[PDB]
């Protein structure tokens, strides 16, 4: 009953991507995304859980203040309302070389608040002190906000303040956890561009929503996974919810006789 | 009869026929004399007694003995045949008209039939040659798949002593078509018939049947009626338009309009139609027809219930006897038996007490029950019985026999077993005669044909003088049967229905291709013929009264159709013009049996960004389930059920669109169904969605959408296969148990970790002991594709790529047949776009053979700011979860530099000849003043600067005279040096060559210039005895090989190198060689010397200028548009994946592009094989047969050239030329080709068809010129090979002759997904890259000979002057170099020249590596070098030969040659080939050109006949003589040897190994050898001394009158004194010349008439194994012991007359 209609709403997010809002900065580095894989990423998210990429890339030769989002990397997680189950292992493959690690997206299904939230600062937080790769060159965590017939895109670095603190929020997961503040994290700018197309990069077993598979999930969370290059499967896909397929047992057999006559 | 234009339009939709299966067109119900009825309460009765024939009147039976004994055995059963047949026999065996018999059901029809047969039998048999089993094939169609698979048992079983095999039309492995060209007297459905010619893959096989037999033809009252007019129709269509007999023949039963069904099969009806009434019935039949008057459902089924009952009783009770009640449903035939015995238990004993008598109701009934394993068969021991098809093999068959045995009083069964086996149940009852119709969506009166089944499956005929059918419907339904049990139904036309997309399909088979056609088409239906003697009963609308031929209703009806085709997209139709063009719509619509509206909503719906839950939706929109509405009696359940299924159709509620949906997810997950007209539309979308799927599947294909084709793909496996995408692949697998699949799809476990291990790790691995061994199989089995992908930036526009695929598992016939198809799939980075598809076959020959890397060569679109990768994916078309994906990543590649803006042309003065300062030179074009605008702009430099000039300009655009302007001033200069020209090919280098010769034999400066023909003895002085020579790249790479030490080779201060772009064109390296080394030449000498380049327009000719040192001022690349002559290009997409059907596809569209784009102008036609121009020729003249003017491209009587009759070699190009057409191959004699030339130049023949091998010998030229195909068939890797692009350019540059436009026109006929490819480089420059780089040790094994590449450092340096050196740099990646850089360049050349020449170094070749790895040339690659023979030739003529020669081993190693590997190789001439190998002595490959070389060797050792394609002999024998002249100076070394020279001895004559030398002699019959024998004449010596006057006892007296020759003998006299030579070659220690001449005044190489096209070679001595020694020789020798032996006489080719005198 609850996952069926959300199944169906799904159909409605190319509409979503093509008109697209991003959020401005009065600010005193810049990012750019391909549209391409940002329009495939909202098609595959979910209308009311939050789905999670890793963000790679680099700076042009032309420009070394601007950096390209070459790459986004979707890695075996389980889907929260206002949260996010990640792994604790990166993404090895060819294709990240001469690339690097960029933060993370993800969208966010209850309206975005004007600031880095608690649940952003606390993952992106810990993502970069558990992953040594992951704190030299700044990384940023973008949001990606569903608004009826349109989408928010925000751009959130994390201050230090923002950073001691999320890693030591050891525990209070909520709306307002003991310490946290507005300030901890600052905007930073974002552009689109159609001028080059970015890639993708999924698990080598092709299944990243392990949401209809969470007894599945635990038994590769803590583990190193294979990555591939390949396009992304949507959230409801066949293969994200195999159980969904699995056959019953009723009569298999037919009590109608009719002739195909084609062969 | 010719009307276009129409004057109303017209609904189809209101004339349609409905109450259709049910229509009764009968107002009188005529009834027999002893009708009676009878009246009771809820019901009435009709009673009818049965005829009766006894007293047949003036007829008997013919005796089997009758027949010829070879068509006597199938009758083994019959002592005689019967009357029904008798009256048929004259006609059915002794002549070819078309029958129409009308015979009740169970008269024995098969037989008449098989008559047809028999006689075509004939047809195909002879005294000797007796069963020909590939020159004929026959069709059976019936109803039902019941029908023929008993009509295939019966008919395998009696043809078998014929040896022809039978079977039935069913599946994809007929569907790949292998069974239906294996298997002869073919049976299968109307439906599948028809869909497999409407695909049109298998047109090669169907053009060879004779036969058809159409058996219960009376369906076509039957809405499936319209597929049996489709196919009767276009057979007869063309049977008597294009003259190719096909016969047909029709089984009905006896019904009204059987005259009009006669005349709708043409048949002659006072010998082909017979009509047999019910007294021909084997048992005479009363009739009951009860009737039910209760008027409410109830009540009714009650009342058919207890009259069921009652009839029980009389049927068993009063007279005992079987009986067989047929209802229409599988749970209703427990439910109607069950009744009759529950209710019968009023204590009515009887029957029940009655058949209690024997011994059987105490065991048979009770030991039966126990046995089977059917439930419900609690009323077996009753008497009772149930056959349906949800019965097991065993217990339907229990129950046959049980019943045959007589221990079954009652039976009751559904109409599987009225189509199944015969019980003749003697009294047989109807129960109802309403049943549920998914397709309509109702509930519809029976089918006419299931009644006349039921009843006619009536009375025992040996057993009961009384046939009792009782049927019971309803009051309202009585007079429909009475017409229909009494010869009353008319047997009418459903056209109207199916009238559209009939239309549609014949249009789609270029059938109808004008309005007209679609008439005249029409007018070969059923419908047609019931519209002229039934007006009114079709409503013909009385307006056509003064329409004639009903012409003008036809066009209305024709337009209509075509009306709503159009508005649906599925054909291109202009209205007022007539002509019709069927779209790639139209054709999937008609491939897969679908409606114009279902193919309209599925065009507009369908987008690239659906998912599975939409394209569920769009299927559940089809047109085909419109009928089928949501009743509320099933609401409830759906909805439970709507909240279940694994794709969401909660988007739908409550509507038939979500119904649908739900049924076909239901299915495939195994839901529950209780509602019987659920489970049947449940059914009906099963049964539909197997084509429904893949037509939206070919739509997503041809629309290029990736996501969505695959999902629709995944979908048409899913039904097919039933089971979803996640399932276990085991489910393909008949031969696997439920178990194993039960606890697969219980593991955790992906399909990918199943492959590569062993049964003991897979055992534990899906948790059983027992299916380890198995499972292992089976997985093994599953198709498994490894590839492995190159990619060649071909273009910084486009990319090409080079496919590896590899089979990775065994093969089985039960799961793969004989081939498996694939899905090639090449998606962008983003997987939303299709750029590139097309199917892959895989055959079971190719695929089990050891060397199985399957090759595919294919291009794709970039866009410059290039995306992350690509996608390639290689997917099974049936198997499921059976896909191979392949990352192409980019950031490794490297596009090449971008290409300069042509150099335009400026627009200046014309110039005119005058302005040459000359007016003796005004005599080269007198007619024009100024000359072509080319050269108007290149002039300047052209006969000025004496340096490098480059011409790039398009094909046929005033071309060659550039490099006159070079000689014309090069030779008007005092001491003209010497010049050489260079074509790529022989064909082109004697063409100019003739033209220049004759043409230019002027002497004033320049004179004799000379063509080179290749031996060097000649040559080295012929080039000092011409002022210029013509030669080809090959004999000028072995000549002038050593630069520094020859007279002429320097003074050449004028080169010419012709079509320089074909540098790139195979074999072209070769010429790239030759170009690169002159320039070279000219530096070391210091002399000044140009260098001319004529070529088609290119991409870049900065590479090619610098290869030629000519700066920018001096090099010109013009626009591929700026041809003189404008080319209007036409591109038509083709879509087929059979090459055959292919040809024949386009053979109406080349009639066509012929007549709409030059109707009075010349046209050429190219096709890609030789033996395809006498086909393309054949299907063109029948074209023109088609359309009524044969004679169409013939402007002038045959009486004028009918003097040519005999003069034409070929039979083929004879009639051909008849009608106006001929062709032109290379396997032509020169007789035939000037005939062609002189026929097509002199306005004769209006099309000329060439072949694809003769486009640069062609010296003709056409207004039109149309390329039908761009694939040859390449039998060296069995694949079909694209045209390169410079036949392409050249084949349309015969197209120079222009119209009334001024522009000459071009069509390319090309595959669909071909057309981007040549469309583009059609429209930009032409790009080309050398192939240096893969023929290396060709290049090195020469050029180490001339001592220029003993450093192999110099070959660094020699390969700078290459144009493989130039292109490296600028495109890198498409050699291989992954590194721009100067120091990764010189890196790539030190290890591609020490990797080529290590290859040379593993083949017996100079190897050490030093002081240098440098190497000299070795006298292997010395002699290779001289002769040109391939090193993967040389590197085979070291290894084979063992410790002794073994001579005809030696053959074999002639034949196994690489040489002979580049033959044309036609697939279906193996047959006659493996028969020459039967008619000749002595592992080779049969569709290897090694067995054919051996094989067309042992033909000319015999001197047979051989086919008119097997000119591939010829061939061989050119280019042998050099290379096994080799072969024996190869051979020096070791021991022995030279048997080759005996081989060589054989070859040059045409004899055997050691036959009478007389057969070199002219005529000399191996008879007339005979003759020689019988006389003293045994070689030639005694010959001529038994032939010279005086001696041979003068004639002996007459030895010349015993020989068979007498006129005409000197001819063979002159070949002894004369042709035949006389030796005059004579003959110094224990250890440390002269002249031929005879007679005198002599002046004569060899006597060669079997030939097409020495002195020095001697040897000696022989001891134990034997060894070798080849102005007397100075063999200085070392030895222990003494001896003096033999040497040797010359005879490089003489047969016999050795000397080995000591």
């Amino acid at each position: 009953t609850e996952w069926r209609t959300r199944a169906i709403a799904t159909s409605n997010l190319r509409t979503r991507a093509n008109n697209m809002y991003v959020a401005p900065v009065d600010n005193d580095i810049t990012y750019v995304m391909p549209k391409n894989i940002l329009k495939k990423f909202i098609t595959i998210a979910d209308l009311r859980v939050q789905v999670a990429g890793f963000l790679y890339g680099c700076s042009p030769a032309d420009n070394d203040q601007v950096k390209e989002i070459r790459c986004i990397v979707m890695v075996p997680q389980i889907g929260g309302n206002r949260s996010v189950q990640l792994p604790q292992h990166l993404p090895q493959h060819e294709m990240l070389k001469g690339l690097e690690p960029l933060g993370l997206i993800h969208t966010m299904a209850g309206n975005e608040l004007p600031y880095m939230s608690p649940a952003d600062v606390t993952t992106h937080a810990k993502l970069v002190d558990a992953h040594p790769s992951w704190k030299n060159q700044n990384t940023l965590t973008v949001t990606v906000a569903f608004t009826p017939g349109s989408v928010s895109l925000s751009a959130w670095a994390l201050t230090p303040l923002g950073y001691k603190w999320g890693v030591e929020n050891k525990d209070p997961n909520v709306d307002n956890p003991q310490g946290f503040t507005t300030t901890m994290g600052e905007r930073r700018q974002l552009l689109l561009s159609d001028k080059f197309k970015g890639f993708f990069l999924v698990p080598d077993t092709g299944k990243w929503n392990y949401s209809f598979m969470g007894s599945s999930f635990s038994g590769i969370e803590k583990k190193p996974y294979h990555v591939k290059l390949d396009t992304p499967l949507p959230f409801y896909s066949e293969q994200h919810r195999p159980i969904h397929f699995t056959s019953f047992n009723e009569l298999e057999d037919i009590w109608v006789d009719r002739a195909d006559n084609f062969a | 009869v010719g009307g276009l234009q129409p004057k109303k339009l017209v609904n189809l939709e209101n004339l349609v026929f409905d109450q259709g299966n049910h229509l009764m067109t009968n107002p009188r119900v005529r009834m027999p004399e002893g009708t009676t009825k009878r009246v009771f309460k809820g019901y009435e009765e009709i009673h009818v007694p049965p005829p009766k024939k006894r007293s047949d009147p003036t007829d008997q039976n013919i005796p089997v003995t009758e027949l010829p004994e070879w068509a006597r055995i199938p009758f083994n059963t019959t002592k005689t045949l019967n009357k029904i047949q008798s009256k048929c026999f004259p006609t059915a065996f002794l002549d070819d008209g078309n029958m129409l018999v009308c015979a009740p059901t169970g008269s024995g029809k098969t037989n008449v039939a098989m008559l047809t047969m028999l006689r075509e039998i004939g047809k195909n048999r002879n005294e000797k040659g007796e069963i020909d089993l590939d020159a004929f094939k026959i069709v059976y169609i019936a109803p039902l798949k019941a029908l023929v698979q008993e009509q295939v048992g019966n008919f395998g079983k009696r043809l078998e002593p014929y040896g022809i095999k039978v079977s039935e039309l069913t599946g994809d492995r007929q569907l790949t078509k292998q069974q239906i060209s294996e298997t002869q007297v073919i049976v299968t459905t109307p439906e599948k018939w028809d869909v497999i010619t409407r695909k049109a893959t298998d047109i090669s096989y169907t053009n060879l049947v004779r036969l058809i037999i159409i058996d219960e033809i009376h369906l076509l009252h039957d809405d499936r009626g319209p597929v049996l007019e489709s196919i009767v129709s276009r057979t007869i269509r063309r049977t008597e338009q294009t003259g190719e007999p096909v016969r047909i023949i029709g089984l009905s039963a006896t019904l009204p309009n059987y005259r009009d069904v006669a005349s709708f099969l043409r048949v002659d009806f006072e010998k082909g139609l017979f009509y047999f009434d019910g007294s021909y019935r084997p048992c005479p039949l009363r009739q009951e027809f009860i009737g039910v008057t209760d008027k409410k459902a109830i009540k009714q089924l009650k009342t058919m219930n207890d009259i069921t009952y009652q009839k029980v009783l009389e049927h068993v009770g009063q007279n005992r006897n079987q009986m067989l009640i047929f209802v229409h449903s599988r749970k209703e035939t427990a439910k109607t038996a069950k009744y009759i015995r529950d209710k019968a238990l009023e204590m009515d004993t009887i029957n029940q007490i009655l058949k209690h008598d024997a011994g059987t109701r105490e065991v048979l009934q009770e030991a039966a029950s126990s046995v089977n394993n059917t439930d419900l068969k609690d009323l077996l021991p009753y008497g009772f019985g149930i056959h349906h098809a949800g019965m097991s093999r065993a217990d339907r068959t229990d129950v046959e026999d049980l019943f045959a045995s007589g221990h079954i009083q009652v039976l009751v069964c559904t109409a599987t077993l009225a189509w199944g086996v015969n019980l003749p149940a003697h009294t047989v009852i109807i129960k109802g005669t309403q049943v549920y119709s998914p397709e309509k969506g109702s509930w519809v009166e029976l089918s006419p044909q299931d009644v006349l089944q039921m009843l006619g499956r009536a009375g025992r005929p040996q057993y009961d003088t009384y046939g009792e059918g009782i049927i019971i419907t309803t009051q309202g339904e009585i007079p429909y049967y009475l017409s229909l049990l009494n010869q009353q139904l008319p047997i009418e036309s459903q056209l109207v229905s199916k009238l559209v997309d009939s239309l549609n399909a014949e249009i789609v088979l270029g059938n109808v291709r004008n309005r007209d056609e679609g008439v005249e088409w029409l007018g070969y239906t059923y419908l047609f013929v019931r519209m002229l003697r039934s007006p009114g009963l079709y409503s013909v609308g009385a307006e056509y009264e003064d329409d004639v031929a009903l012409e003008q209703k036809r066009v209305d009806l024709i337009h209509s159709a075509a009306m709503v085709l159009k508005k649906s997209n599925l054909i291109k139709y202009d209205e007022k013009t007539g002509k019709m063009q069927a779209t790639e719509l139209g054709r999937i619509a008609s491939h897969y049996y679908i409606s114009h509206e279902s193919m309209d909503t599925y065009n507009k719906l369908i987008h690239p960004a659906m998912n599975d839950v939409e394209l569920f939706r769009v299927f559940a929109q089809s047109g085909e389930f419109k009928y089928i509405p949501v009743r509320q009696e099933e609401k409830l359940e759906l909805a439970k059920l709507l909240a279940r299924v694994p794709i969401p159709v909660k988007e739908s509620i409550e509507e038939p669109t979500a119904k649908i949906n739900v049924l076909l997810q239901a299915y495939i997950s195994r839901l529950k169904l209780e509602g019987l007209a659920l489970m049947a539309d449940m059914v009906y979308v099963t049964q539909s969605a197997g084509r429904i799927l893949r037509a939206i599947f070919e739509i997503c294909l041809k629309k290029g959408w990736a996501s969505v084709a695959k999902l629709a793909l995944n979908m048409c496996k899913m039904a097919e296969k039933r089971m979803w995408p996640t399932m276990s692949p085991l489910r393909q697998y008949p031969t696997c148990p439920a178990e194993i699949i039960k606890k697969a799809e219980r593991m955790d476990v992906p399909w990918s970790s199943y492959f590569d291990l062993d049964p003991p790790r897979m055992g534990e691995l899906l948790g059983m002991p027992k299916a380890g061994k198995t499972v292992c199989a089976l997985v093994s089995k599953f198709p498994r594709v490894e590839i492995q992908g190159n990619v060649q930036p071909m273009t910084r526009s486009m990319l090409r790529i080079e496919l590896t695929i590899t089979p990775n598992f065994q093969w089985d016939v039960e799961l793969h047949g004989v081939t498996e198809s694939f899905w090639i799939l090449v998606e962008d980075c983003d997987g939303e776009e299709i750029l590139f598809h097309d199917v892959f076959i895989l055959r079971k020959d190719l695929a089990e053979a050891e060397e199985n890397e399957h090759t595919v060569e294919f291009t794709v679109p970039i866009s410059e700011p290039m995306p992350p990768n690509y996608f390639i994916s290689v997917i099974s078309d049936r198997w499921m979860h059976s896909e191979t994906r392949m990352p192409v990543s980019f950031q490794k590649l490297i596009l090449p530099e971008r290409f300069p803006p042509h150099t335009e042309l400026l627009d200046l003065q014309p110039l005119p000849v005058s302005a040459l300062k000359a007016k003796d030179y005004a005599a080269l074009y007198p007619n024009w003043q100024q000359f072509n605008k080319i050269q108007t702009q290149t002039f300047n430099s052209l006969y000025n600067t004496d340096n490098n000039v480059l011409v790039a300009a398009p094909t046929g655009s005033g071309k060659t005279v550039c490099a006159e302007f070079a000689l014309l001033r090069h030779w008007a200069k005092k001491d003209a040096g010497r010049a050489v020209y260079i074509a790529p090919f022989q064909e082109l280098v004697d063409l100019r060559f003739q033209d220049w010769q004759k043409r230019l034999s002027h002497l004033r400066g320049g004179k004799e210039i000379v063509k080179l023909t290749g031996e060097t003895t000649t040559d080295l002085k012929l080039l000092e005895q011409g002022d210029l020579i013509l030669a080809t790249p090959l004999q000028w790479d072995v000549l002038s090989r050593q630069w520094k030490r020859r007279k002429n080779v320097q003074t050449v201060e004028l080169f010419i190198a012709d079509d320089l772009h074909m540098l790139g064109g195979q074999m072209g390296y070769i010429y790239e060689i030759v170009v690169s080394r002159m320039h070279f030449i000219r530096t070391q000498t210091e002399l000044p010397m140009r260098i001319v380049g004529l070529s088609v327009s290119l991409a870049n000719a900065r590479d090619i200028g610098e290869w030629i040192d000519a700066k920018k001022h001096d090099i010109y690349n013009f626009s591929p548009h700026v041809r003189p002559v404008p080319l209007e290009l036409h591109i038509q997409s083709y879509t087929i994946p059979h090459f055959p059907s292919l040809m024949l596809a386009m053979a109406k569209p080349t009639y066509l592009a012929i007549t709409q784009l030059s109707p009075d102008q010349p046209a050429i036609v190219f096709v890609p094989s030789r033996k395809q121009t006498r086909a393309t020729a054949r299907d063109l003249l029948t074209a023109c047969l088609a359309d009524d003017d044969e004679d169409r491209f013939l402007h002038v009587e045959v009486d004028q050239i009918r003097k040519l009759l005999d003069h034409v070699q070929e039979e083929a190009l004879a009639e051909a030329l008849s009608h106006g057409v001929g062709y032109y191959h290379e396997a032509l004699s020169q007789s035939d080709k000037r005939i062609v030339k002189h026929l097509y130049n002199n306005g004769a023949i209006q099309v000329l068809i060439a072949s694809r091998d003769v486009c640069w010998e062609l010296d003709f030229t056409a207004h039109l010129v149309v390329v039908m195909g761009t694939q040859f068939f390449e039998g060296k890797e069995h694949r079909y090979i694209d045209y390169p692009l410079s036949e392409v350019l050249q084949m349309f540059g015969k197209a120079l002759q222009p119209s009334k436009d001024g522009r000459s026109r071009g069509v390319l006929m090309l595959p669909a997904v071909k057309r981007e490819y040549y469309k583009k480089f059609l429209n930009e420059a032409l790009p080309v890259e050398s192939h240096l780089h893969n023929f290396l040790p060709d290049a090195f094994v020469t050029e180490i000979s001339t001592k220029m590449i003993e450093s192999g450092e110099d070959a660094i340096n020699w390969a700078t002057f290459t144009y493989f050196y130039r292109r490296l740099l600028a495109n890198p990646s498409y050699y291989g170099l992954q590194d721009p850089t100067h120091d990764g360049l010189s890196q790539y050349l030190s290890d591609l020249v020490e990797t080529t020449l290590k290859q040379l170094s593993d083949a017996r070749i100079i190897e050490m590596d030093e002081d240098e790895g440098t190497v000299a040339p070795l006298n292997a690659a010395m002699i290779a070098a001289y002769y040109n023979i391939s090193y993967m030739t040389m590197e085979m003529f070291l290894l084979s030969l063992s410790h002794k020669s073994k001579l005809r081993t030696i053959l074999e190693i002639v034949t196994a040659a690489t040489e002979f590997e580049s033959i044309q190789t036609r697939r279906h001439e193996e047959g006659i080939l493996k028969r020459i190998y039967d008619h000749v002595p002595v592992n080779p490959v049969w569709d290897s050109a090694h067995f054919k070389a051996f094989v067309l060797v042992q033909a000319h050792f015999s001197r047979m006949n051989l086919p008119i394609d097997l000119a591939k002999d010829q061939e061989v024998i050119l280019q042998k003589i050099l290379s096994l002249l080799s072969a024996i100076v190869d051979i020096l070394s070791s021991e022995g040897a030279l048997n080759a020279m005996e081989m060589s001895q054989m070859v040059v004559q045409a004899m055997w190994d050691r036959d009478s030398p007389l057969k070199q002699i002219p005529n000399f019959t191996p008879e007339v050898v005979k003759v020689a024998n019988k006389y003293g004449i045994n070689d030639i010596f005694d010959f001529m001394e038994q032939m010279n006057p005086e001696e041979n006892p003068n004639y002996a007296s007459l030895v010349k009158d015993l020989g068979l020759t007498q006129a005409q003998l000197a001819q063979a006299a002159n070949f002894t004194n004369n042709k035949y030579p006389d030796i005059t070659l004579e003959f110094d220690n224990i250890r440390a010349h002269i002249e031929r001449e005879l007679e005198e005044d002599e002046e004569p190489t060899v006597h060669a008439p079997f030939y097409p096209g020495n002195w020095w070679l001697v040897v000696g001595e022989e001891s134990t194994k034997t060894l070798l020694a080849i102005v007397k020789l100075e063999f200085v020798v070392p030895s222990p012991g003494k001896h003096d032996l033999k040497l040797f006489l010359m005879s490089d080719s003489y047969v016999g007359v050795d000397q080995d005198p000591s």
